[PDB]
């Protein structure tokens, strides 16, 4: 497997809402992330997960660090299925996760 | 006016010891069933963890395997964190139900706990009793269980496990001497100025332990970055935490709601009634909160609040202070550093601390009956053994074969089978055998048909093996001394009789040449124990086990769990292997198991195989209460069995040495021996090079550790043997003729040579001489240790993949009165249901006081009883009566002048006299 | 107390049934 | 019964016995017996009866053939309760043939 | 044997007596996963 | 303001019944216990 | 049973009184001898 | 929940080694 990332390209309204709401490992590693973002002052990005009326109005940091934690928690979602990445690509953002 | 504190400790102070001990309690039912409960919970709770977290713990059966990992450093936070609750509650719980500690109270007593304590301290200050404490205990364990998880997360998620950990985990914490907290505060504040670090992975001070001492938590790799800041005459330490704590950047709220969400919601929850010191809070005083209120409080100080363990004593003190009362009286469980407690605590008091009184003795005796330990995990007591063995008819000629080092293999004899037919050096035939040699019983066809009611024409048909279990039975139970219903132990339904058996070559090859009447009877395997329920009017259970290679060692395992369960209170345990069928060794010759040159080379450079022994041996049980009370005659004990397979082998017949390993580990653990303990063992030792040594590296790898620099750990010299070189491979009674080894090595103190080893060592085997282990080529003395006892390990395993081993330890101390019988004439009965055995049992009467004329004067009244009140009472009789042994004698030995001149005996009249 | 008194004098015979006529290596032969 | 090896902590591969009943091998007595062979005592012995399912399974518990005439089973099935009962195992297989 | 005229009986030499109504109860703390089974010695042995 | 009593009767009471019952209980480990232990005391005895 | 299984607290010397008929006075002398369950466990089986 | 799925499809083959020429009704004779 390669396990390739994409940028900030298609971030759309309510994007991950059905993962966050039928796996509560997915709730789990969003709820970590968004204390850990909000220890480090940053915007809070749980609504955006929740509410989906918030993406409209969402400021390109908050935009960004959705799109980071989404992929992060994502990865880790497909990897506790048994997913064995034999090498990792990216982009714009998709280098990071 | 003197009050106590119970004081519990962090995860700092080792806990494997408490642990083991707390395993190894056996007289306290409140002990046994919180440590059988924990256990239970902690597994249901970590099934309830993340994917990620769920693949860094292992699986046990018991808490008897987190402790080598405890000790390696390989256990998850979770894990340990469960395991000091665990063994925190476990000693209180010891200590006040075992220990007979009247319960605290909330007039003088007071609670108190540092990050992982606060949680006992809630769990101990609200309830009021052990029965009371136990579920109270368990909910604290789960709840541990989630704290420890919520923190590992955390961290995991805030660091990454470096390349260079293989399975040990990291410390996050670090305690830090020499320098205020409120200057290492203002290091810490500058080293973040400096190196610009993320608020959430900067260090942060943990605890305040001292004026000058302190402890500093970080992740690993920036916990070592700042440590290599600090200079002299600053001293650094590195403590075993391995996952951030008392971190209010990093937890809030939520984590402590989540933590306490394994408690149900009720209003029967029990409040705090024994009030606990709280000094890291901003009040000291904690009492009149729910049972999860205060939970939910405890987690808050542990994963939020840092450790102001500067101001513990003066806080108790305090306390103490304000009840009016004078004094201290430290009562710690698994704390670090409590001997300085009880002084830390009265410096603040104006003073009068006092000595403590004695434990006065055991405090009232237990009532006969009670001062024993439970049925559930009792030594097995042996009293007696008999066996048929290649040249010999007994035990003692058994002993004399052994100390001698003589090889019994020989050609197979005509009775069995022909030999210029049945065997080639080149099989060209079918069903040819490449080999013909065994250790053979060539009295095997030997019975004493009238005394177990048995026809001229049923016992011809009768396999031999039943009717060596008869006899061997017999004289086992004579040995013993136990009559059925003679007490409470040996009332006929208390008995079962179990057996090993692997063949039935009789009913195969000679009585299936005409079958009749007693064919099945007669060979099949159920009626090996069904004869001796039978004859004995035993009627408890009767099984016959089949392990191919280990079915006396296996069947051996059966009676014990029996007399461990209650279903018997006595067990005849046997074993027999006859050999009447020339295909069973054509097929273990063509399968490529029997040496084409002799006996069982064991340790030989040259071992290619077995060799067939013949052998049955019969052995009395009971527990060993029960045969203290009925003064029998003890030899042995066994403290423990176990069994498993190899199923990780590369084939099905060739063996694992993991398994075996793995087994010995467990069998030493439940017994709570260590290495140095046992003294000898006697291995499976079939006569295999792969196997030889496969087994010689997982024995001395379990009994002769080696150091890691290279020496050995036994401070005491380790003795390795095999019967099988001497009498050869029983292949049912293998377990039992070690066994008999044993119990003659036991009684002799001696170890017998070893005459496996023919030309050369085995290069395969390891160092045994840098290892501290020998085999002992000619005799050694074993004494007997004095105030102690010898322990040894044995072993068997089979063909199939089973892997038994037992522990076998020296009977007790024998007592006895050593009063003088003030009689002073006493009488001497002998009987036999036939009139040639009433003259053999004269005769063999008349050698024995030969031998024993000048022992002692206690032998007489000694050997009345045995004769009179431990004996089946026979038709035909005889009587002798004497003030000293030689009456005794010259009586008896005018009888026997009178019975063989031709006074034919007569049986006493069927109803007796009136 | 139990002493190691000896066994009882078993007035042993032979009961025996003899393999006879090497037929267990012609487990499947006919009558030739 | 869908149990896989190692799924959960009752179904380690070493918490499994593999108790059978059995009281017969006519097979080795005069199938198998007209030739002998390799397989002739891994074949014919009942001690492989249980514990072939050991091996092929990897189970790496207790294993025993029992033997009382015509009460093989349901006395194989006391020493099955009975180990279950003590605690040898955590999961029991208990045959007859 | 007889109890139940014990405490009418007893209470018939004090005054008021005040006839005792207790019931309590309510008092079930609800036990933590695996701890509600009975302790593995004799227990039901499930077939599967 | 409420004393109890723990009275206890004579071999009048028949105590079968609460017999079976005592040896049917099994989640009280020293309950067991005691069971255990008694009947040793009293064969002793 | 009843002081360890029911989650009774025990009795004490000022909420509680014992008393026995012509066999019950053993156990009453065994349950005034002690504070607990464990406490009174030895005393039973002297008692019986 | 698990389900009465049907069982696995074994690949069964007839492995028999057969009983011949009478021979256990002369467990002792010689071939004459």
């Amino acid at each position: 497997f390669v396990l390739a990332f994409t940028g900030q390209g298609s971030a759309f309204a309510g994007m991950g809402v059905d993962l966050y709401k039928r796996f509560a490992s997915f709730r789990s590693d969003i709820a970590r992330y968004d204390q850990i973002c909000e220890g480090m002052s940053l915007p809070s990005i749980k609504a955006m997960f929740e509410d989906e009326k918030v993406f409209s109005t969402a400021s390109p940091t908050l935009q960004q660090l959705t799109h980071v934690c989404f992929q992060m928690a994502l990865y880790r979602l497909w990897k506790s299925l048994g997913v064995q990445a034999k090498a990792v690509v990216g982009h714009s953002l998709g280098e990071y996760a | 006016a003197q009050m106590r504190v119970v004081a519990f400790g962090d995860q700092t102070y080792d806990c494997s010891e408490a642990v083991s001990q707390l395993l190894r309690v056996r007289d306290d039912a409140i002990v046994v069933d919180f440590l059988e409960r924990a256990p239970a919970v902690l597994k249901a709770e970590l099934a309830r963890l993340s994917s990620e977290q769920q693949e860094e713990t292992p699986r046990f059966a018991t808490l008897a395997e987190l402790v080598p990992r405890y000790r390696a450093g390989t256990l998850n936070p979770a894990v340990s964190q469960a395991l000091t609750c665990i063994a925190q509650l476990g000693l209180f719980i010891r200590q006040h139900s075992s220990g007979q500690e009247a319960y605290p109270t909330a007039h003088d007593s007071c609670i108190t706990g540092v990050c992982t304590g606060a949680l006992t301290a809630v769990a101990v200050g609200s309830a009021s009793s052990v029965t009371a404490l136990v579920p109270l205990a368990l909910h604290t364990v789960a709840v541990a269980v989630r704290l420890g998880a919520r923190a590992w997360e955390i961290g995991s998620c805030l660091a990454d496990a470096r390349r260079g950990a293989n399975g040990r985990y990291a410390s996050w914490t670090s305690a830090v001497g020499g320098i205020s907290p409120q200057d290492l505060q203002d290091r810490i504040s500058a080293y973040t100025a400096e190196q610009a670090l993320a608020s959430v992975s900067v260090p942060y001070l943990s605890a305040a332990v001292g004026p000058g001492q302190s402890s500093v938590s970080a992740a690993p790799v920036i916990l070592d970055a700042f440590l290599s800041t600090l200079l002299r005459p600053l001293t650094t330490t590195r403590l075993p935490i391995t996952a951030p704590y008392h971190a209010p950047h990093l937890f809030t709220a939520k984590d402590v709601q989540h933590v306490t969400d394994c408690l149900p919601p009720s209003e029967a929850w029990p409040t705090v009634r024994i009030p606990i010191i709280s000094f890291s809070r901003d009040e000291a005083v904690s009492r009149g909160a729910s049972f999860p209120a205060a939970m939910s409080e405890a987690v808050r100080d542990c994963l939020i609040r840092p450790i102001a363990l500067d101001r513990m004593a003066v806080s108790i003190a305090n306390h103490a202070r304000d009840l009016g009362k004078d004094s201290v009286l430290p009562s710690p469980i698994a704390l670090s550093f409590s001997d300085k407690l009880g002084p830390q605590v009265n410096s603040h008091l104006p003073g009068a601390k006092a000595p403590t009184p004695e434990l006065t003795s055991k405090s009232i005796p237990s009532a006969i009956g009670a001062e024993q330990q439970p049925m559930a995990k009792s030594p097995i007591a042996i009293l007696a053994a008999s066996g048929r063995f290649p040249q010999s008819s007994s035990m003692d000629q058994f002993w004399d074969v052994l100390i001698n080092g003589v090889d019994t293999h020989e050609l197979v004899p005509p009775t069995r089978w022909n030999a210029a037919t049945h065997v080639s050096e080149d099989p060209k035939a079918k069903n040819v055998s490449g080999t013909g040699f065994g250790c053979w019983l060539h009295e095997a066809g030997e019975f004493d048909a009238a005394y177990f009611n048995m026809s001229p024409r049923e016992a011809p048909q009768v396999d031999p093996a039943q009717r060596l279990a008869l006899l061997t039975a017999t004289e086992a139970l004579e040995q013993a001394g136990v009559v059925p219903n003679r007490t409470s132990s040996t009332q006929k339904n208390r008995v079962g009789v179990w057996y090993g058996a692997t063949s039935n070559d009789w009913m195969e090859t000679n009585s299936a040449q005409n079958v009749d009447t007693y064919f099945i009877p007669g060979g099949n395997r159920a009626f090996i124990p069904g004869r001796v329920n039978y004859f004995h009017k035993f009627s408890g259970p009767s099984y016959t086990i089949d392990t191919a290679c280990s079915s006396s060692l296996a069947a051996l395992h059966m009676a014990c769990n029996a007399l461990w369960r209650g279903e018997v209170d006595t067990a005849i345990v046997g074993g027999t292997n006859v050999l009447t069928n020339p295909d069973m060794t054509a097929g273990l010759d063509a399968g490529h198991f029997l040496s084409r040159s002799g006996n069982c080379k064991t340790f030989d450079d040259e071992a290619d195989g077995y060799c067939r022994g013949e052998a049955v041996v019969t052995l009395i049980l009971k527990r060993l209460p029960d045969a203290q009370a009925d003064k029998d005659p003890i030899q042995a004990s066994i403290l423990g069995i176990a069994t498993n397979h190899s199923a990780e082998a590369a084939s099905i017949t060739r063996p694992h040495a993991g398994a075996q390993q793995d087994l010995f580990q467990q069998v030493l653990t439940e017994t709570g021996l260590t290495a140095n303990d046992i003294s000898v063992c006697e291995m499976h030792g079939t006569g295999t090079q792969a196997g030889d040594s496969g087994e010689t590296t997982s024995v001395v790898e379990t009994l002769a550790p080696l150091n890691r620099s290279g020496s050995a750990v036994r401070t005491t010299p380790l003795y390795i043997g095999a019967v099988k070189s001497n009498v050869g491979h029983a292949e049912s009674a293998a377990g039992v003729s070690s066994l008999a080894k044993i119990l003659l090595m036991l009684k002799h103190s001696k170890i017998p040579p070893h005459v496996g080893i023919k030309t050369k060592l085995n290069h395969r085997l390891p160092d045994l001489a840098a290892r501290n282990t020998h085999i002992a080529r000619s005799e050694v003395p074993w004494p007997r240790p004095k105030n102690g006892k010898r322990r040894v390990l044995l072993n068997n395993f089979s063909a199939a993949g089973g892997n038994t081993c037992l522990v076998l330890e020296d009977a007790p101390e024998p007592e006895d009165s050593q009063e003088v019988d003030p009689r002073e004439h006493h009488i001497v009965a002998l009987s036999a249901k036939t009139p040639d055995s009433m003259v053999n049992n004269l005769t063999n009467m008349i050698t024995w006081i030969d031998k024993h004329s000048g022992d002692s004067l206690a032998t007489l009244p000694q050997l009345s009883y045995t004769t009179t009140a431990r004996r089946v009472h026979h038709r035909h009789r005889a009587v002798a009566t004497g003030t000293d042994l030689l009456q005794i004698r010259s009586s008896l030995q005018e009888q026997l002048d009178r019975r063989v001149s031709g006074e034919r005996s007569i049986p006493h009249p069927p109803n007796g006299p009136s | 107390k139990v002493l190691e008194l000896p066994a009882y004098g078993w007035a042993l015979k032979n009961y025996w049934l003899q393999y006879v006529n090497d037929w267990s290596l012609r487990k499947g032969d006919p009558a030739v």
